[PDB]
C-alpha cells in the first residue's frame, strides 16, 4: 500500500539516520533530489574517520554532477579538510568575575557547520516526502 | 641539537608551521632547549646568531596556540630573562649579535611583561656608549644603526611608574645631528599690521609647508629620539634648552602636516606637553587654534601607534580648561562653532547602542561617555542638551544594576572563592571588567548633578538614590569581608567609593528633592561605619584579627573619600535648625571631626574646617560644645601655617575666618573672649594692609577682607567703647579709613558704613 | 631653465596651483616674459628691489614677511601692477564699482568696506573669472575684520561665495539670487538651500577665517572654516563658468587672501594630495606590433562599433612584450648596440609566445648590426608614447569628458601632472 | 559610424603635440629623462647583463670592482636565482634560498600563495590512491592553520581539493603555468620593498656615487600603509545630533585574555587591547602613491595609462591618430 | 564668579507687584549667586531663586515659583536683545528692540547713565561691577513644590539693583499683558555665613 511505504520510507529517514532504503530515488526520477542523497552520504561517511570509500563515492557519484552545481562540489572538498577542526570551578569563576583564563599547568567556518547541522535530515526527509506526495 | 647544519635545517623546517612549533614543546623534543639557551662566552659567533634565530622561531606563537601549550612557554621566557649572559658583555659581543638578542628581548617582553628583567643598566650603558662613540662621529654600519633603532623601541616600554644626563644629552645629540640636515626646507609668507628675518610677528594664524623626510631611518630615529626626549628632559636643568627654540619650534609645526603617521603623531605630542607641564602657557589660544585642527584629524588614521591616544589628549585639554578658568573653554567654543561636538555626541549616541558589545566596543563607549562628561562639566547649555534625551537615564540605572549585581554575586560565593584560590593567587587577583565603565557612569552623573533645575525636574528620582546608596554600602562591604584579593582588585573599588561620595554630595544639598530621601534611608549611618574604620581614621587602632587586613591594604590612597565624606556633611548641615544638629551630633560624635583635623592632607583639613563653621554657624550651644572639647593659639597657628596661594588652603583660611565670626557672636562674653586675644589682631593687620601694589602677602583678595570687616562689625555699654578704643590704638582706625579706597565696590561701602558706626560710637 | 627660474616661480605664483597641470600654462607666461629677469634670501632681496615684496600707511600699514632659518646658527648653539604685465589670467583683485557704492584698498585686497557716505547690500565679484576647463581645484579665502556692532560678537552679515556668471536689484535687496552659491553669515544658512538642508553650519563671527573652494572632479563647491573643512555644499556643477562674489552691508569690512602672496590656513595642498592619490590608485590598480591605424579611410577617422581600442595588459602579456619590443627598438635606433645585445641574452636567458619577441629582436639586430658595416666599409616610436600621452591628456582636459558614461562620475584625468608625478 | 566630437587630422593632431612637446626639456622633441626609466627597467626586473652594460653606459662603472659593488648593492643576482628557481618549479629550494641570503624575516601573505604553488607543483609532477591521502595529510599539517584567517583563502583550498579529486573552467586557469610567472614578480617587487631602506642608507651614509634609481630624492616615500576615511569624527556633518535607539542594557549584549603572576625588577607597559578604537570604528583614501607606486618599472606604469587614455579618448568621441612605427 | 553684598545666597527680599490698581504681596529667596568678573561664554544662570507671591486669585492663597537670572555686562550680553546669541536656554529672555529700549528708558538711572546711540556708547562702559547699579533679567522656570490657578508665567521681568542701598526696581513683560506691571522690593533684614559648594 502506497502509505504503509511513504510511512515506512519516512521513518528509516527520521528514527533510524541512515539513507539505505531509499533506493526508489536512487532509480526513479525520470523528470534535486539525486544529488542531495549522494551527497548526505557522502557527508555522512565523512563523519566517521573514514576517507578511502569517501574519496571512492566522491569520484564516482559527484563527478558527473559538476557541469550543473559546482560551489558546493567546493564545500564538500573543503569540508573533506576542515573537518577535523570544524566538529567536535575556578575556570568558571574566571570567566564570569573577570574575564580572564588561567594557563593550563604543563610544565567562522559557519557555511561548514550548516553543512554539518542534523537538521538536513529533516530537510531531506521533507524534500522526500514533497517529491512522493506530489509524484502520487 | 647539535653543529650549524642541525639548526639552520631546523629553522628552515620551522617558519610558519604553528604545529611543528608547538609539537617542539612535547616531553620528547624538550631536550633541544638544554643546549639552545645555554650560550657560553665561546663557541663561535655563527652558532650564537643561529642559537637565537632558533629560539626567536619558535617562541613565535599565536595566542590561542600559546593557550594550548600552557606554562611551560612562560618557563622558557623566564629563563631567557634569569639566564643569558649577553646584556653583561654588550659592548664586547659582535653588533649582529647584539641585534639578533634585543629583537628577541623585544618579543618577551611584549608577549610576557610582568616577568621582571633585571639588567637594564647594562643596555642603558651600552646605548649611551655606542651612540655616543659610532653614530656621531658617522663610522657607522647598518646593524648598528638598527640596533640603535631596536634600543629605542625596548626603552619606549618601560613603566617607569646621574646617568639620566648622559641620556638625555645623547638623545638630544641624536635629534639635532638628524634634524639639521632639513631645516633649510621651511618656508612661510605673512603680512603683519603695524625687511624680512626679522620674525617680529609669528602670530599669523598659518603654518609652514609640510616637511617630508626620504631616509626611513632617519624616520623611525627622530620620532622615537623626540618621543624619549619628552620621557626626560624637564628633569634636566640648564638654559637655551631645545623646547625653547623658535626655529625649532617652526619645524615642529612644518612637521604637523607630513605623511608618516608617527611623525605626525609626536609631533602633536611635542607640541601639546607645554599646556599640561608649562605654567600660565594656558593663556595661549593662538597655539591651540592653529593645532587643533590637526588633533581632530587624527581621529581618522587607522594604524596608530600604541602610545598615540587622541581621546586622551583632548579630554585633558578640556578638562585643563575646566579646573583652571570656568566659563571660558577655547577648545569648547573652537569645537562647537565648526559642528564636531555634534559629530562626537552622534557617535556616541550610535556606539551606546550597537547590537552586539565586546571587550574593544566597552572601551571604545566607556571612552565616549567620559568625553561626554567633559563637556557638560561647566556649562548648562551641554547638560540641557544631554538631557534632552530621556534615555541616557535607563542605561545609567542599568549600568549602576549591573555592577551592584556582580559585586553581590562576588560576596555571596566569598568563601567558595577563597577556599579555591588561595595557594596560587594568595594576594593577586585581578580586578572587575567593569570598574571603569561604572566609574565613567558615575563621571556623568556628578557632572549632570550641578545643576539645581535637572536636580527639581529631571533628576528627580529614587532609584538614583537607591542605587547610590547601595554602590557605597556594597563596595564598603567588599573592602571589610574579601581584604585576601589584595591592592591590584582593591584599588578600583575605593576609586569607585570616592567619585560615588562626591556624586551624592550634590543630591543631598538644600532646595533639593532627594534630601529627605536620602537622610530617610540613612546615609549617617553608612559614614559614621566608614570614618570610624581604622583603614581610614589613623587616630585609631586594629584588633587582633585585622592584621592581614593591614598588611594587604597598607599602601592605598584613601583620601578623597575622607574629602567626600566631610563635604556631604557640611552639606548635611547647610540651613538647617538646631534638631537635625543634634540628630547628627548623636550619631556622629564630636570626636571624630576633631579627630580629622590634623590629617596631613590639605583637602581634608579645609573640609574638617568648613564642616566646623557649619556646625557652629548660628548656635548657641554647639559653640560651647567645641569649646569644652578642647584653646585659641590653634588657629592662629593653623592660620600661620596655611599658604593662602594655594586654593584648598585658601578655602581652610576662609573657613577658619569665618569660624571667628561665628564664635564673636553667641554672647558678649564670647565677644569680649576673642577681642582679647592679640595675635588674630595682627593676622587682620596683615591681610588689610596688602593693596594693588602690594599684592605680595595673602594675594591681595577681597574675600579674605569682607571676612575681616564682618569680624569687626561683630565685636559690637561701657565695655563695647572700651573695645573701641583698644580697636583705634592697635591700629584698626587708619585701616578701615585706608580701605575707603580700595577697587571693589562691596569692601568700599562695608569699610565706610563700619567707619561710620565707629566714629558715632566714639 | 636655472634654479634661479624656479625660484622666481614658486615666489611668483601660488603654491598648490604648480602642483595641477594648469602649470604648464604658467611655465609659458613666464617664458614669454622672462625679459624682465643661502641664496634664496638673495633670490628674495633681488626680488624686493624690483617688484612686490614690502609696504594704505596712513591707519592700517602692512608688510610683507618671509621665514629665513638660520642653519648655522642652529647646529653652532646646539650642535656638538606685474601680473597685469605677465597676463595672469586666474582671479587676483576684487572689481570696482563704477557708482561709487564701495571702497577697497589700492591693492582691491588688503581692505574691502562698503561706502559709508553712499539696508540694501553692497555687493562686488572678482575682476577675473573661471574658466571650466583649465584647473581642478580653486580656493580663496577672506578674513571678516569688523561687525556692525549690533548683530552679535559672533553675527555678520556678509555672503560670501561665488556667482555663476551670464537681476542685480535681488543680490542688493536680499543678498542673492537664483544663480549664487554662498554661505550667508548671519543665519548659518547655506544659498538656497530649501531642501531641508538647512543643517549646514553655524553663522561665523569677528575673527573668522573663510574659505571657498570649488573642486572639478567630483563637481562641487565646499566651505571651510578656521581650518576644519565643512562637507560639500553644492553638488553636480560641472561644464559652468563661476566668479568669486561678495556681499556686505553697510557696516561690515573684510580682506581677502587668493594666495599669490601669503600663506593659507586650510592646508589646501592635503586635500588635493588625497585626491590626486586617489585618482592613481584607480588608473593603475603578431599581436605585439604597433602597425598603421587601420580605421583611416579616405583621411577621416572613421570609428567602429568594439567597445575598446587598445586590448594590452598585463595579464594576458601582451603589455611586457610590446614594451620589450619598443625598448628594444629605441636601443638599435639610438647607439648602444652592445646594451641592445645583453637585453637579448638576458631575454633568452629568463624564458623556459615570447619566442617571437626574441627571434624578432635578433632580426633586428642583424639587420642593424649589417646596416653599421656597410655604413663602415662604403667610405623613434617610444617617445612617442610619451609625448602623445601628454598631448592626449592635454586634450580629455581641454574638451570636458565623461568619468564612465555619466556627467557625474569623478573625472580622474584631471588629477595628473604628467611630467612633475610620472617621469619624476 | 562616425566619432562627433572632435576628430582630429594627421596634421592637426601634429601640430597638438607640438604645442606642449617643449615643457619636457625644462623638466629634467627630445625625452631626456628616458636613459634614467631604461635604467631602472632594466635593474627592477634583475636583467644583469643590460643593467650592467646599461650603467656602465652613463658612467657609474668604471672597472670590475664597481661592477661588483654595484652587483652585491641591489642583488641583481640573487634576485635572479629565485625568481629562476621559482620559475623552474622548484619551489623548496626557492624559499630555502630566500631564508639564507636574506632573512627569516622576509616570510615571518605570500608563504601561503608559495605552498600552494608547491601543491600544484606536485600534483602536476605526479600525473606523468594512497598519493591522495598523503596529500590531503600534507595539506592538513601546513596549509589549514594559515587559510583559517580569512575567507578567500578557504576558496583556494577547495579549488585546489577540487582539482586534486578530479581525474572544466577556472581550473585549467589554475593548472596553467603563467601562475608560476605571477608568483615571480610579486616575489621579485616584495624583495624590492625588502632591501631598498638599506640601499638609501649605504647611498646617504657611504660617500657612494652610484644613484638611486627607486624614489628619486625630490619625493617622499614610506614602507607603511595608512588609510583615511571621513565617515568618522569630522565637521563635515550637519548640525544634527542623532538618539539612542536601543533599550537593552549593555550587559546583556555581552574569554580570552590571561592573567599572570610576576616572578630593580623591570616590568614593561601591557599592550592588551589598545587598539580598541580600530576595531570599533569598523562597526560605525589611503596613501597608495607613495607607498606602492615607487615599486614598480616606471615604463610599464607609464604604458599601462597610456592605454587608459587611449580608451578614455575614445570612449567619449574624441578621435585621434593611434602611434605607428 | 563673584557675588556682592545684597546678592548673597541667602537674602530676602519683599515689596509688593502693582498690576491694575490693586498691589499683591511678593517674597523673593536667593539660592545661587555667582557674576563672572571677566570673558564669560558659558550659560550657567548668574542667579537663580524663589518668587513666592500672595494675595493673587482666590483659587490659590499663594504661588511659589523658581526663577533664573542674567545680569547685563556690555559684552557678549548689551542692553539690547539683539547683542545676545541665539541659543534655546536664552530665547526666552528675547523680545523686539523698539520694547527693549522703551522698558529701559522708564528707569531713572538708565536715563541718568546716558536709537543706535545706547549701542554705540555701549563699547565705552567698563567693570559692570564697580557701578551703582546692576541691570539684569529674571525668568521664571517651574513650580517649587510640585516640580494650576490660572496665572501665566511665560513673562519676564526687567530688573534693575541700587548696590548701596539694596533696593530692586522692575518691570514685568509678556506679549498679552498690561506691558507696564511694576515691582519694588527692600532687603528686608544675617551675622553668620553657612555656605555651600557644588562638587
Amino acid at each position: 500500500v502506497l502509505l504503509e511505504a511513504n510511512r515506512i520510507s519516512t521513518s528509516l529517514l527520521h528514527e533510524r539516520n541512515l539513507l539505505p532504503l531509499i533506493s526508489w530515488i536512487n532509480e526513479n526520477k525520470k523528470t534535486i533530489l539525486e544529488f542531495q542523497a549522494r551527497l548526505q552520504e557522502y557527508i555522512e561517511l565523512l563523519k566517521v574517520d573514514n576517507y578511502t570509500d569517501a574519496i571512492v563515492c566522491f569520484q564516482r557519484f559527484l563527478l558527473p554532477f559538476v557541469k550543473s552545481n559546482f560551489t558546493d562540489l567546493k564545500l564538500a572538498s573543503g569540508l573533506l579538510i576542515f573537518i577535523k577542526y570544524c566538529n567536535d570551578k575556578k575556570d568558571r569563576i574566571f570567566q564570569h568575575f573577570f574575564h580572564k583564563s588561567l594557563p593550563r599547568i604543563t610544565s567562522d567556518f559557519e557555511r561548514y557547520l550548516n553543512l554539518l547541522d542534523d537538521q538536513r535530515w529533516s530537510v531531506l526527509n521533507d524534500l522526500f516526502l514533497s517529491d512522493f506526495y506530489s509524484m502520487y | 641539537a647539535y653543529s650549524l647544519e642541525n639548526l639552520k635545517k631546523i629553522s628552515n623546517s620551522l617558519v610558519g608551521d604553528q604545529l611543528a612549533k608547538v609539537d617542539y614543546f612535547l616531553a620528547p623534543k624538550c631536550q633541544i632547549f638544554q643546549c639552545l639557551l645555554s650560550i657560553e662566552q665561546s663557541d663561535g659567533v655563527e652558532l650564537k646568531n643561529a642559537k637565537l634565530d632558533l629560539l626567536y622561531t619558535l617562541l613565535h606563537l599565536e595566542p590561542q596556540q600559546r593557550d594550548i601549550v600552557g606554562t611551560y612557554y612562560f618557563d622558557i621566557v623566564s629563563a631567557i630573562y634569569k639566564s643569558m649572559s649577553l646584556a653583561s658583555s654588550f659592548t664586547k659581543n659582535n653588533s649582529s649579535t647584539n641585534y639578533k638578542y634585543i629583537k628577541l628581548l623585544n618579543l618577551c617582553a611584549g608577549v610576557y611583561p610582568n616577568c621582571g628583567f633585571p639588567d637594564l643598566q647594562y643596555l642603558q650603558n651600552g646605548f649611551i656608549q655606542l651612540v655616543n662613540h659610532k653614530f656621531l662621529r658617522s663610522k657607522c654600519k647598518i646593524d648598528e644603526v638598527v640596533t640603535i633603532i631596536e634600543l629605542l623601541k625596548l626603552f619606549l616600554l618601560v613603566d617607569e611608574k646621574y646617568q639620566d644626563f648622559k641620556m638625555a644629552e645623547s638623545l638630544e645629540h641624536i635629534i639635532v645631528k638628524i634634524s639639521s640636515k632639513y631645516l633649510d626646507q621651511i618656508s612661510l609668507k605673512y603680512i603683519v599690521r603695524l625687511p624680512f628675518d626679522n620674525k617680529g610677528v609669528d602670530c599669523t594664524r598659518a603654518i609652514p609647508k609640510k616637511i617630508n623626510i626620504s631616509n626611513m631611518y632617519d624616520s623611525s630615529l627622530l620620532s622615537l629620539a623626540l618621543l624619549l626626549y619628552l620621557r626626560y628632559h624637564y628633569m634636566i636643568p640648564g638654559d637655551r634648552k631645545l623646547r625653547n627654540d623658535a626655529t625649532f619650534k617652526m619645524f615642529v609645526l612644518g612637521l604637523l602636516k607630513s605623511n608618516d603617521v608617527n611623525i605626525r603623531c609626536v609631533a602633536l605630542k611635542f607640541l601639546l606637553q607645554p599646556y599640561f607641564t608649562e605654567d600660565k602657557k594656558w593663556e595661549d589660544t593662538r597655539t591651540l587654534e592653529k593645532i587643533l585642527p590637526y588633533l581632530v584629524k587624527s581621529f581618522n588614521y587607522d594604524p596608530l601607534p600604541w602610545w598615540f591616544d587622541p581621546f586622551d589628549m583632548l579630554d585633558s585639554l578640556i578638562v585643563l580648561y575646566n579646573e583652571i578658568t570656568p566659563m571660558n573653554n577655547p577648545v569648547l567654543t573652537t569645537l562647537a562653532h565648526t559642528n564636531v561636538i555634534f559629530c562626537i555626541l552622534s557617535r556616541f549616541a550610535q556606539c551606546l547602542s550597537l547590537p552586539q558589545h565586546n571587550e574593544a566596543t566597552l572601551k571604545t563607549t566607556t571612552k565616549f561617555i567620559k568625553i561626554c562628561a567633559s563637556f557638560a562639566a561647566s556649562d548648562e547649555k551641554y547638560r540641557l542638551l544631554l538631557l534632552n534625551d530621556t534615555l541616557l537615564l535607563n542605561h545609567l540605572e542599568y549600568g549602576l544594576e549591573s555592577h551592584i549585581t556582580l559585586i553581590q554575586d562576588f560576596i555571596s560565593l566569598k568563601d567558595e572563592i577563597k577556599e579555591t584560590t588561595t595557594e596560587s593567587h594568595s594576594m593577586c587577583l585581578p580586578p572587575i571588567y567593569d570598574h571603569d565603565f561604572v566609574a565613567a557612569w558615575l563621571l556623568l552623573l556628578k557632572s549632570f548633578s550641578r545643576s539645581v533645575s535637572a536636580l527639581r525636574t529631571t533628576l528627580k528620582r529614587n532609584k538614583i538614590a537607591q542605587l547610590l546608596l547601595q554602590i557605597l554600602s556594597k563596595t564598603y562591604t567588599l573592602t571589610k569581608e574579601c581584604y585576601f584579593a589584595g591592592q591590584d582588585f582593591m584599588k578600583p573599588e575605593i576609586m569607585i567609593m570616592g567619585i560615588t561620595l562626591g556624586s551624592i554630595c550634590n543630591f543631598v544639598v538644600e532646595f533639593s528633592n532627594l534630601q529627605s530621601f536620602m537622610l530617610r534611608n540613612g546615609i549617617i549611618d553608612i559614614i559614621e561605619k566608614m570614618l570610624t574604620d581604622p583603614l581610614f581614621n589613623s587616630k585609631k587602632a586594629w584588633d587582633d584579627n585585622e592584621d592581614e587586613r593591614r598588611i594587604a591594604l597598607q599602601g592605598i590612597p584613601v583620601h578623597e573619600v575622607k574629602a567626600n565624606s566631610l563635604w556631604v556633611l557640611r552639606h548635611l548641615m547647610y540651613n538647617c535648625q538646631n534638631e537635625e544638629k543634634f540628630q547628627l551630633l548623636a550619631k556622629i560624635p564630636m570626636n571624630l571631626i576633631l579627630d580629622f583635623i590634623n590629617d596631613p592632607c590639605w583637602a581634608v583639613q579645609a573640609q574638617c574646617f568648613q564642616l566646623l563653621r557649619n556646625l557652629t554657624c548660628n548656635s548657641r550651644k554647639i559653640v560651647n560644645i567645641l569649646l569644652e572639647k578642647f584653646l585659641f593659639e590653634f588657629l592662629a597657628k593653623k592660620m600661620r601655617l596655611l599658604n593662602p596661594l594655594d586654593t584648598q588652603q585658601k578655602k581652610a583660611m576662609e573657613g577658619i575666618l569665618y569660624i571667628i565670626v561665628n564664635l564673636a557672636a553667641v554672647n558678649e562674653n564670647k565677644k569680649q573672649l576673642v577681642i582679647e586675644q592679640d595675635e588674630i589682631l595682627n593676622i587682620m593687620s596683615e591681610i588689610l594692609v596688602e593693596t594693588t601694589t602690594d599684592s605680595s602677602s595673602n594675594g591681595n583678595d577681597s574675600n579674605l577682607k569682607l571676612a575681616c570687616l564682618w569680624v569687626l562689625n561683630n565685636l559690637l555699654t561701657r565695655a563695647t567703647v572700651e573695645r573701641c578704643r583698644k580697636l583705634v590704638e592697635v591700629g584698626l582706625y587708619d585701616l578701615v579709613r585706608k580701605n575707603i579706597t580700595d577697587e571693589s565696590l562691596s569692601v568700599r561701602e562695608k569699610a565706610r558704613t563700619l567707619l561710620y558706626h565707629m566714629d558715632l560710637l566714639l | 631653465m636655472d634654479d634661479v627660474d624656479r625660484e622666481f616661480i614658486n615666489c611668483l605664483f601660488p603654491s598648490y596651483l604648480l602642483q595641477q597641470p594648469v602649470a604648464y600654462d604658467l611655465w609659458i607666461l613666464y617664458l614669454q616674459h622672462r625679459k624682465l629677469f643661502l641664496t634664496r634670501k638673495e633670490i628674495w632681496s633681488k626680488l624686493m628691489n624690483l617688484g612686490v615684496l614690502g609696504t594704505n600707511d596712513d591707519y592700517l600699514i602692512q608688510v610683507y614677511k618671509y621665514f629665513y632659518p638660520d642653519v648655522n646658527d642652529f647646529t653652532l648653539r646646539f650642535g656638538v601692477d606685474i601680473y597685469k604685465i605677465l597676463g595672469y589670467f586666474l582671479p587676483s583683485r576684487w572689481q570696482a564699482q563704477p557708482n561709487n557704492s564701495l571702497q577697497l584698498s589700492q591693492d582691491g585686497i588688503t581692505h574691502l568696506q562698503p561706502n559709508p557716505d553712499y539696508v540694501d547690500f553692497a555687493v562686488t565679484w572678482a575682476n577675473k573669472s573661471l574658466p571650466d576647463n583649465k584647473l581642478t581645484i580653486f580656493y580663496y579665502e577672506i578674513k571678516v575684520l569688523s561687525v556692525t556692532s549690533t548683530e552679535s560678537a559672533e553675527n555678520s552679515n556678509i555672503v560670501i561665495g561665488y556667482k555663476l556668471v551670464e537681476s542685480i536689484n535681488k543680490c542688493q535687496k536680499y543678498g542673492f539670487d537664483l544663480n549664487v552659491f554662498g554661505y550667508c553669515g548671519f543665519d548659518g544658512l547655506i544659498t538656497n538651500s530649501t531642501e531641508q538642508s538647512k543643517e549646514y553650519a553655524k553663522p561665523f563671527g569677528r575673527d573668522d577665517v573663510i574659505g571657498c573652494g570649488i573642486n572639478f572632479i567630483d563637481g562641487s563647491i565646499f566651505f571651510t572654516k578656521n581650518g576644519i573643512h565643512l562637507g560639500n555644499a553644492f553638488t553636480d556643477l560641472n561644464d559652468l563658468e563661476f566668479v568669486p562674489y561678495v556681499a556686505l552691508r553697510p557696516g561690515n569690512s573684510i580682506k581677502t587672501n587668493f594666495g599669490l602672496n601669503e600663506d593659507f590656513v586650510f592646508d589646501i595642498i592635503g586635500y588635493q594630495d588625497k585626491w590626486k592619490s586617489l585618482a592613481y590608485e584607480h588608473i593603475c590598480r603578431l599581436k605585439f606590433l604597433l602597425g598603421e591605424d587601420n580605421r583611416f579611410i579616405d583621411g577621416k577617422l572613421v570609428r567602429p562599433d568594439v567597445n575598446n581600442i587598445n586590448n594590452l595588459s598585463v595579464d594576458d602579456g601582451s603589455l611586457p612584450n610590446t614594451l620589450n619590443v619598443m625598448i628594444n627598438d629605441y636601443l638599435i635606433h639610438e647607439g648602444l648596440v652592445d646594451v641592445a645585445k645583453g637585453f637579448l641574452k638576458d631575454l633568452q636567458k629568463d624564458a623556459v609566445e615570447s619566442k617571437d619577441v626574441i627571434r624578432h629582436n635578433e632580426r633586428q639586430i642583424m639587420k642593424e648590426e649589417r646596416m653599421v658595416k656597410i655604413r663602415q666599409e662604403l667610405r623613434c616610436a617610444l617617445e612617442n608614447v610619451i609625448s602623445n600621452t601628454r598631448a592626449m591628456l592635454s586634450t580629455l582636459l581641454e574638451y570636458n569628458a565623461f568619468g564612465s558614461t555619466n556627467s557625474s562620475d569623478p573625472r580622474y584625468y584631471k588629477a595628473i601632472n604628467f611630467d612633475e608625478d610620472v617621469l619624476n | 559610424f562616425t566619432y562627433g566630437k572632435k576628430c582630429f587630422t594627421k596634421e592637426e593632431w601634429k601640430e597638438q603635440v607640438a604645442k606642449y612637446s617643449a615643457m619636457g626639456e625644462l623638466y629634467a622633441p627630445i625625452e631626456p629623462t628616458l636613459p634614467r626609466l631604461l635604467l631602472n627597467y632594466f635593474v627592477s626586473m634583475a636583467y644583469e647583463d643590460s643593467s650592467i652594460r646599461m650603467a656602465k653606459e652613463l658612467g657609474f662603472i668604471r672597472n670590475n670592482k664597481d661592477i661588483a659593488v654595484f652587483n652585491d648593492l641591489y642583488k641583481i643576482k640573487e634576485r635572479f636565482h629565485i625568481k629562476h628557481l621559482i620559475k623552474l618549479g622548484r619551489i623548496n629550494e626557492a624559499m630555502e634560498e630566500i631564508n639564507s641570503i636574506f632573512g627569516l624575516e622576509v616570510l615571518e601573505d605570500l608563504h601561503f600563495k608559495l605552498l600552494l604553488l608547491n601543491l600544484i607543483e606536485m600534483i602536476r609532477s605526479h600525473h606523468q590512491n594512497d598519493f591522495i591521502l598523503n596529500l590531503i595529510q600534507y595539506s592538513q599539517n601546513k596549509l589549514a592553520i594559515k587559510a583559517s584567517s580569512s575567507v578567500k583563502k578557504m576558496q583556494e583550498l577547495e579549488l585546489a581539493m577540487t582539482l586534486l579529486l578530479f581525474p572544466p573552467k577556472s581550473l585549467q586557469n589554475l593548472y596553467s603555468i603563467s601562475l608560476r610567472s605571477k608568483i615571480a614578480d610579486l616575489v621579485n617587487e616584495k624583495l624590492l620593498k625588502f632591501i631598498h631602506p638599506r640601499i638609501q642608507f649605504e647611498i646617504s651614509n657611504n660617500n657612494s656615487k652610484f644613484p638611486d634609481l627607486l624614489n628619486s630624492d625630490k619625493k617622499i616615500i614610506t614602507q607603511n600603509f595608512t588609510v583615511y576615511n571621513n565617515n568618522l569624527v569630522n565637521g563635515s556633518n550637519g548640525t544634527k545630533i542623532t538618539h539612542i535607539s536601543s533599550d537593552q542594557p549593555i550587559n546583556e549584549k555581552m574569554a580570552n585574555s590571561v592573567w599572570l603572576n610576576q616572578r630593580a625588577a623591570t616590568t614593561f607597559h601591557n599592550l592588551e587591547n589598545k587598539n580598541y578604537w580600530n576595531q570599533t570604528s569598523e562597526l560605525l583614501f589611503n596613501n597608495y602613491y607613495s607607498s606602492e607606486f615607487p615599486y614598480e618599472p616606471r615604463l610599464t606604469q607609464i604604458m599601462k595609462l597610456w592605454c587608459w587614455c587611449e580608451n578614455q579618448l575614445h570612449h567619449n568621441q574624441i578621435g585621434v591618430p593611434r602611434v605607428e612605427n | 564668579t563673584v557675588c556682592t553684598n545684597y546678592l548673597r545666597p541667602r537674602m530676602q527680599f519683599t515689596g509688593y507687584q502693582i498690576s491694575g490698581y490693586k498691589r499683591y504681596q511678593v517674597t523673593v529667596n536667593l539660592k545661587t549667586v555667582d557674576l563672572p568678573k571677566k570673558d564669560c561664554t558659558s550659560l550657567s544662570p548668574h542667579l537663580s531663586g524663589f518668587l513666592s507671591i500672595r494675595g493673587l486669585t482666590n483659587q490659590h492663597p499663594e504661588i511659589s515659583t523658581y526663577f533664573e537670572a542674567y545680569a547685563v555686562n556690555h559684552k557678549e550680553l548689551g542692553f539690547l536683545s539683539s547683542s545676545w546669541k541665539d541659543e534655546p536656554v536664552l530665547n526666552e529672555f528675547k523680545a523686539t528692540d523698539q520694547t527693549d529700549l522703551e522698558h529701559w528708558i522708564n528707569f531713572p538711572s538708565f536715563r541718568q547713565l546716558f536709537i543706535s546711540r545706547i549701542f554705540s556708547q555701549e563699547k565705552q562702559f567698563d567693570n559692570y561691577l564697580n557701578e551703582r547699579f546692576i541691570f539684569m533679567k529674571w525668568k521664571e522656570k517651574f513650580l517649587v513644590p510640585d516640580a494650576v490657578d490660572g496665572a501665566s508665567y511665560d513673562g519676564f521681568y526687567y530688573i534693575v539693583h541700587d548696590q548701596v542701598t539694596g533696593n530692586i526696581q522692575g518691570f514685568y513683560y509678556h506679549q498679552d499683558a498690561e506691558k507696564f506691571q511694576q515691582l519694588e522690593l527692600v532687603p528686608s533684614l544675617e551675622s553668620s555665613d553657612c555656605s555651600f559648594e557644588f562638587a
